[PDB]
């Protein structure tokens, strides 16, 4: 009846590593969200801790 | 040593594109140092975010990165080639990114005679 056209556009924060990386005045680098244990996104690429899980950007892994 | 050191970051960031050794961006520039293979990194002084410099210098400090101070954001991004040049040579649209890193130097001696000698006197 009615053409339902929709596409989930992306909304990026101002360089969203500031949501990940926190450094205080002493200079230690504190990352709040989860680092993915998979090797293709290891030690540089982080997951995002959600309300019931975490979510990777590459291998899309979940948690509880 | 014939040329100025703030105009000596030209050709090393040219040859940062011949292997795409320039990790352009900021998140990609953050993850460029997370694997610990980058040789040099520079930063623009023109920042709206003051704590952004505190984020990037925290990783540049403890992972032995020497820095070169450049004043402007949009001036820095043209060494990637991100300025949209015209057919007669005018950058009609310039993209500036404040985190320019390198992964490979050039194959010469006219670049590391002034950059590295300016690096030795700050040790
Ligand atoms: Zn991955």
């Amino acid at each position: 009846t009615t053409p339902k056209k929709n596409k989930h556009k992306r909304k990026k924060v101002k360089l969203a590593v500031l949501k990940y990386y926190k450094v205080d005045e002493n200079g230690k680098i504190s990352r709040l969200r989860r680092e993915c244990p998979s090797d293709e996104c290891g030690a540089g690429v982080f997951m995002a801790s959600h309300f019931d899980r975490h979510y990777c950007g590459k291998c899309c892994l979940t948690y509880c | 040593g014939v040329m100025d050191v703030n105009t000596a970051l030209q050709e090393v960031l040219k040859t940062a594109l011949i292997h795409d050794g320039l990790a352009r961006g900021i998140r990609e520039a953050a993850k460029a140092l997370d694997k610990r293979q980058a040789h040099l990194c520079v930063l623009a002084s023109n920042c709206d975010e003051p704590m952004y410099v505190k984020l990037v210098e925290a990783l540049c400090a403890e992972h032995q990165i020497n820095l070169i101070k450049v004043d402007d954001n949009k001036k820095l991004g043209e060494w990637v080639g991100l300025c949209k040049i015209d057919r007669e040579g005018k950058p009609r649209k310039v993209v500036g990114c404040s985190c320019v890193v390198v992964k490979d130097y050039g194959k010469e001696s006219q670049a590391k005679d002034v950059i590295e000698e300016y690096f030795k006197c700050k040790k």
